[PDB]
């Protein structure tokens, strides 16, 4: 549940 | 895990500056990375991304066409070169390894967009339990960085904000020790101004 | 964009009671893949801002056991249970859900201690800076709580209010104290046309007010 990328 | 941001100064607008971070202690090439800005409002405004491999390269409108992320995996190093600088574009830039989200943050890099020009501070001690003082004044743009015997006096140490004047800062920095140990041993105010590239030493003497 | 709100704007709170602090978007942020990238991050004083919660409710290692985020929809809250002085400072939450990312506000956290008086120093000007044509009086009002305070130079006897300017500190994370400094400018030959400089502090703690002076 990494940070997703833009 | 260590970020260390360099380049910060003061620049006049319309001009470009460039910014640095050093990383350490761990694989820079396995994370993504992401600069925030501190404006003097001490507002938060992301202003970058890149991924890990140095793609992505992922902006903010707000400084869309003006800034450029990179990043040397060779060098353990990441930049931010920006351009066509704005007054809006003053503030603290941070350096972070991202993952979770912002996980670990540098300790930042000031830039400040002026036409003014830069002024170092005149720096003069305060002598009268005891209680000693630093006047650091008259100097343009923040920051400056104070310290006691270079870094051994760390308790009993408060520096007041600096406080804008006359299109020059002024602030003053306070220590109390043992009447035993003043003025029996050296006790020395330390002055840094990064933006001039100034420092000074003034032992505090009665 | 996504507007991020914060509730309350300061949050007074005695060690051991709760905090709590509130953020509202402006609309809904789960991510295309269905999660909420809603993160919690404190800035102390000095500091640079620190990761506490990601993904709503998980905690970033190192957070201890007492800071708790919930929340869905627009209203996100965070919790402290037993507030400790190394929790003051400000508090930002954060969406990551939709780009570009943004910030919330900040809400500041303040620790309510007993009222404590200040420590009053005055200080004369250096010959280094009379050297200059200046000449700057300070008063050091240090380790005092709460905040507001009232500081009234004098020379000679007569108030004094023009060339006065007043610096007061963040709380201090280690006794929750606060402390200012105010600095009187001059030139020197002003400085040089009397004698009796006092600068007085009048703090809550006492209808008295602190006295400090030097002569010459």
């Amino acid at each position: 549940d990494t940070r997703p990328a833009p | 895990v260590k970020l260390v941001e360099s380049g910060g100064g003061l620049v006049a607008p319309g001009g470009s500056l460039k910014l640095s971070c050093a990383a350490s202690g761990f694989t820079f090439s396995s994370y993504p990375m992401s600069w925030v800005r501190q404006t003097p409002e001490k507002r938060l405004e992301w202003v970058a991304y890149i991924n890990n491999g140095g793609g992505n390269p992922y902006y903010p409108d707000t400084v869309k066409g003006r800034f450029t992320i990179s990043r040397d995996n060779a060098k353990n190093t990441l930049y931010l070169q920006m351009s066509s600088l704005k007054s809006e574009d003053t503030a603290i830039y941070y350096c972070i390894r991202q993952y979770y989200g912002f996980d670990y943050w540098g300790q930042g890099t000031t830039l400040t967009v002026s036409s003014a020009k830069t002024t170092p501070p005149s720096v003069y001690p305060l002598a009268p339990m005891v209680t000693l003082g630093c006047l650091v004044k008259g100097y343009f743009p923040e920051p400056v960085t104070v310290t006691w015997n270079s870094g051994s006096l760390s308790s009993g140490v408060h520096t007041f904000p600096a406080v804008l004047q006359s299109d020059l800062y002024t602030l003053s920095s306070s220590v109390t020790v043992p009447s035993s140990t003043w003025p029996s041993e050296t006790v020395t105010c330390n002055v840094a101004h990064p933006a001039s590239s100034t420092k000074v030493d003034k032992k505090i003497v009665p | 964009d996504v507007l991020m709100t914060q509730t309350p704007l300061s949050l007074p709170v005695s060690l051991g009671d709760q905090a709590s602090i509130s953020c509202r978007s402006s609309q809904t942020i789960v991510h295309s893949n269905g999660k909420i990238y809603l993160e919690w991050y404190l800035q102390k004083p000095g500091q640079s801002p620190k990761l506490l919660i990601y993904r709503v409710s998980k905690r970033f290692s190192g957070v201890p056991d007492r800071f708790s985020g919930s929340g869905s929809g627009t209203d996100f809250t965070l919790k402290i249970s037993r507030v400790e002085a190394e929790d003051l400072g400000v508090y930002y939450c954060f969406q990551g859900s939709h780009v570009p990312w943004t910030f919330g506000g900040g809400t500041k956290l303040e620790i309510k201690r007993a009222d404590a008086a200040p420590t009053v120093s005055i200080f004369p000007p250096s010959s280094e800076q009379l050297t200059s044509g200046g000449a700057s009086v300070v008063c050091f009002l240090n380790n005092f709580y709460p905040k507001d305070i009232n500081v009234k130079w004098k020379i000679d006897g007569s108030e004094r209010q023009n060339g006065v300017l007043n610096s007061w500190t963040d709380q201090d994370s280690k006794d929750s104290t606060y402390s200012m400094s105010s600095t009187l400018t001059l030139t020197k030959d002003e400085y040089e046309r009397h004698n009796s400089y006092t600068c007085e502090a009048t703090h809550k703690t006492s209808t008295s007010p602190i006295v400090k002076s030097f002569n010459r």
